[PDB]
């Protein structure tokens, strides 16, 4: 009996799938999609690009963390193909085995040789350097060991992110509802605990993201499934228990918050109450604005790093919807209203599960790389024709 | 017009599942919402008709017998592009 | 035109594996089906009332 309705539900998973693939000649500019051997739990893009003109392209680099099995975690790097305008492949490789989970595996900024991973598994932070990755051999037995390893929490950690512009300071918000920032460039051989800058309790239920301004050392924000955002500013003495904010951002359980990378006043956060909120931190008082549009679940959002006013969300009902916000209070026409308020831009569907994460290419525009829960990576951006 | 598609379904005495979905959501925007749907089967086989209130949550094919030929059949009915059957959205 | 077509030919495994059906199979049927409104249900309630009558009727008349 139950069967009936999974297998009808697979069904159309299918239906949604060709149906994507039938129209996309008249979507996209560019589709590629790729069948990769394991699941990717994340996905970062690579700053540092190559451009043969001659040839006629360039080629981007991306960080993949996959399982294998379980049990079985591993790293590699690919090399993407973008096509050249001024006058195709994805290739794998640098597979190291992980010694154990990964779910969120960010690198530095200003220094790609590092990756600080955690994963569902562990509490510890394990932060990798280029002779980790440069002193194994794919033939040795054993995997590699990070530069460093971090533990304060007790809880497996859920994500970490670097500080943008203070020199190898890091953050990592974990399961047991804490907070840790930490510095590298204080450590001690008899002090593993001297990179432990601060830890900070003030929250009070799991924490799903902890995430650093982009043009500001000393802000950051955490949000935590009890419905509550935290503002935290690492140089207050009280901040060890006392945010400097918190404020009832939605009613569910918030997963993700991304900040606006061009503007230092704009935040977005993700809930299961499947709405984005807007917050501006002059006034916090109020939510600055709520899009809709996905029926089930939202996990995770980000901004486009070349124009702000372009905002991505991924969600459970298998799409990835793009707002463009300089479509606030204006008028539509009567079917126009069919597709959704007139804020929403445009909306991607061509997977056929549970879209995982994502990740601009900072090196072209309107372009967006995701992974999925089958398996599957696209590299996918739209016409110019919606947008230009 | 309920009749055409009935008379195109009839003579066919071979037809997937997916051509009776279209028939029935045919059908259905032919008809409406707000009228309530009832189904006739004729099994000339054994010369037996039933008579079946159909509502919103009522499955097209409900003489299938086999777990993996449900995989089959009632997998082929979540194909319409208007939402799912016996599901509520 | 935009109700009912197909949004997949697609493969799908079953336990072992095997390419099941997508909708695309043409069995072999018998059992015909129809529907309607409840004008067409009370038509056909009191067809089979007057049938059954009438072999009530042709049963007795030995």
């Amino acid at each position: 009996q139950a069967s009936e309705e999974g297998i009808n539900q697979e069904k159309c998973i299918n239906e949604e799938y060709k149906i994507w693939k039938k129209n996309s000649p008249f979507l996209y500019d560019l589709i590629i999609t790729r069948a990769l051997e394991w699941p990717c739990m994340s996905l970062q893009w690579y700053p540092e690009q190559q451009i043969f003109a001659e040839h006629g392209y360039t080629e981007q680099k991306m960080f993949l963390g996959v399982r294998a099995d379980v049990g079985k975690y591993l790293l590699a790097v690919a090399s993407i193909q973008l096509p050249y305008l001024n006058q195709l492949r994805v290739n794998i490789s640098n597979l190291y085995s992980h010694p154990e989970s990964v779910c969120s595996a960010k690198l530095m900024p200003q220094d790609d040789s590092c990756v600080a991973t955690v994963g569902n598994y562990h509490n510890d932070v394990l932060v990798f350097d280029k002779e980790s990755f440069e002193s194994y051999s794919s033939a040795s037995e054993s995997p590699l060991k990070p530069k460093y390893r971090l533990t304060k929490h007790t809880q497996p950690c859920t994500s970490v992110c670097w500080n943008f512009l203070s020199k190898g300071t890091l953050v990592s918000g974990s399961q047991d509802a804490t907070l840790s920032c930490w510095d590298l460039n204080a450590y001690n051989e008899s002090d593993s605990a001297s990179v432990l800058k601060v830890h900070i309790s003030s929250h009070e239920k799991q924490v799903s993201d902890v995430r650093f301004h982009y043009k500001h050392q000393d802000l950051l924000a955490s949000v935590s499934y009890d419905q509550y955002l935290h503002v935290h500013d690492i140089r207050r003495p009280d901040a060890s228990t006392k945010p400097a904010r918190s404020v009832h951002a939605h009613s569910g359980p918030i997963h993700s918050v991304a900040f606006n990378p061009h503007n230092d006043f704009i935040l977005a956060t993700c809930s299961t109450d499947k709405t984005i909120a807007l917050w501006d931190l002059r006034n916090l008082n109020q939510r600055l604005h709520t899009l809709e549009g996905h029926e089930d679940i939202v996990t995770k959002i980000s901004f486009s790093p070349h124009e702000e006013p372009i905002l991505a969300s991924t969600s459970a009902d298998r799409r990835t919807l793009v707002w463009d916000l300089s479509r606030i209070g204006e008028d539509q026409p009567a079917e126009e209203a069919q597709d959704g308020p007139p804020e929403l831009l445009f909306m991607h569907g061509g997977h056929t599960s549970c879209t995982i994460d994502m990740d601009w290419c900072p090196n072209y525009n309107w372009t967006m790389a995701t992974a999925a829960e089958d398996n599957i990576l696209q590299i996918w951006t739209p016409s110019r024709s919606i947008w230009g | 017009q309920v009749f055409m598609y009935y008379e195109k379904d009839r003579v066919q005495r071979r037809t997937s599942p997916r051509q009776q979905i279209m028939y029935r959501i045919q059908t259905e925007t032919a008809f409406g919402p707000d009228e309530n749907l009832c189904c006739i089967d004729w099994n000339s086989q054994t010369r037996q008709s039933a008579i079946r209130l159909m509502g919103r949550e009522d499955l097209t094919m409900g003489t299938l017998k086999s777990d993996a030929e449900k995989w089959c059949y009632y997998i082929g009915s979540y194909i319409m592009s208007s939402p799912t059957e016996g599901i509520l959205p | 035109f935009s109700t009912g077509e197909v949004w997949v030919n697609c493969k799908f495994t079953d336990t072992d594996g095997s390419l099941l059906d997508d909708g695309t199979k043409l069995s072999d049927r018998s059992v015909y089906n129809l529907f309607g409104n409840m004008s067409l249900y009370c038509f056909f309630r009191l067809f089979h009332t007057l049938y059954s009558r009438l072999e009530e009727i042709k049963n007795l008349e030995q």
